[PDB]
């Protein structure tokens, strides 16, 4: 299978910036590659066909070029309405194959996150399950760790994160974490925290709350 | 102009079938091959089913071979796709796409939305998201409430009737391993309101007929 590796996952760009977005096949493809915007929410719309050409209707300030094996799409000026995720796809031969998507930011200084945890109320600890829930509040840029913690044990595989899309006010994300426990394990334990990496903060972040005093 | 309308998607129980359609109009549809493609939450865009113009030939991707079944009807202009055997991975919204020479889609359809999922419309229990009783006052709180267990989407929320509109973010909807549905509504307000103020969150899930106003006041801890 004609494998399409589009480089990078994310980035984070000013409203007038230059971006450049790769796409590379694991084999010759010659030009037969497309470039489509997606907004969210929304079809995708085609933006370049045959690696170069611009389709009608598409601003002068995308651009696509390459050919074999390497692609490039050049937006040369962005524009607030060029905010969008963007895939590459291959049209040489069956299957029709898509890059893993760029998602287009705005870019904002850097924000860290306000984190705040909270503990299950009463009426669901009588139905048999615990959520506890990390709230990260307004950061930037999206890239954050969150690990949880229950008494120091490093929990895996029972948490669940949510993104905002982007702020139009101010650019910022918000993230919630549920971890989601029996009763029975939540009785059991005393120390719950959320620990937060993320590329604002010097050192982790680590909101928590004791059970026992709750 | 150009146009494809699609339609047909919905819930289907896992291991059932269901018919998709796109009807397009404003071109030759029989001068045209067409696609569909689909995306799954949060994923990329994946490529599921190709037809030439005359409906001779017939092209799939090997996740799907010889489970769903692409059909054109000419005279009604109109795509579609017979989905048989479903499984949870092949929830997704699906594009109809012309294929407009060198393998471009243009137009594509508004997508349609298939739920694979064995579960019964529930309404939602709603649950603080609560502080402590130790906030220093001047500080930022956040309270909230979490909306668990229901299906199928959407729930709204809005806080304190509609006054209350600054600083809420609402979380996109988690399908959790039960098949149902999980989201979180915070606020962001100041620690020093949170003895004088009241602050309720109003919960709708239409498909359900449940309302609830749920108050996020907090506990001693």
């Amino acid at each position: 299978d004609i494998q399409m590796t589009q480089s990078p996952s994310s980035v984070s760009a000013s409203v007038g910036d230059r971006v450049t977005i790769t796409c590379r096949a694991s084999q010759g493809i010659s030009s037969w590659l497309a470039w489509y915007q997606q907004k969210p929410g929304k079809a995708p719309k085609l933006l370049i066909y045959a690696a170069s050409s611009l389709q009608s209707g598409v601003p002068s300030r995308f651009s696509g070029s390459g050919s074999g094996t390497d692609f490039t799409l050049t937006i040369s000026s962005l524009q607030p309405e060029d905010f969008a995720t963007y895939y590459c796809q291959q049209a040489n031969s069956f299957p029709l194959t898509f890059g893993g998507g760029t998602k287009v930011d705005i870019k904002r200084t850097v924000a860290a996150p306000s984190v705040f945890i909270f503990p299950p109320s009463d009426e669901q600890l009588k139905s048999g399950t615990a959520s506890v829930v990390c709230l990260l509040n307004n950061f930037y840029p999206r890239e954050a760790k969150v690990q949880w913690k229950v008494d120091n044990a490093l929990q895996s595989g029972n948490s669940q994160e949510s993104v905002t899309e982007q702020d139009s006010k101010d650019s910022t994300y918000s993230l919630s974490s549920t971890l989601t426990l029996s009763k029975a394990d939540y009785e059991k334990h005393k120390v719950y925290a959320c620990e937060v990496t993320h590329q604002g903060l010097s050192s982790p972040v680590t909101k928590s709350f004791n059970r026992g005093e709750c | 102009q150009v146009q494809l309308v699609q339609s047909g998607g919905g819930l289907v129980q896992p291991g059932g079938s269901l018919r998709l359609s796109c009807a397009a109009s404003g071109f030759t549809f029989s001068s045209y091959a067409m696609s569909w493609v689909r995306q799954a939450p949060g994923k990329g865009l994946e490529w599921v089913s190709a037809i030439s113009g005359s409906g001779g030939s017939t092209y799939y991707a090997d996740s799907v071979k010889g489970r769903f079944t692409i059909s054109r009807d000419n005279s009604k202009n109109t795509l579609y796709l017979q989905m048989n055997s479903l499984r949870a991975e092949d929830t997704a919204v699906y594009y109809c796409a012309r294929d407009s020479g060198s393998g471009r889609f243009d137009p594509w359809g508004q997508g349609t939305l298939v739920t694979v999922s064995s579960a019964s419309t529930k309404g939602p229990s709603v649950f603080p998201l609560a502080p402590s009783s130790k906030s220093t006052s001047g500080g930022t709180a956040a309270l909230g409430c979490l909306v668990k267990d229901y299906f199928p989407e959407p729930v709204t929320v809005s806080w304190n009737s509609g006054a209350l509109t600054s600083s809420v973010h609402t979380f996109p909807a988690v399908l959790q391993s039960s098949g149902l549905y999980s989201l979180s509504s915070v606020v962001t307000v100041p620690s020093s309101s949170l003895g004088t103020q009241t602050y309720i969150c109003n919960v709708n899930h239409k498909p359900s007929n449940t309302k609830v106003d749920k108050k996020a006041e907090p506990k001693s801890c």
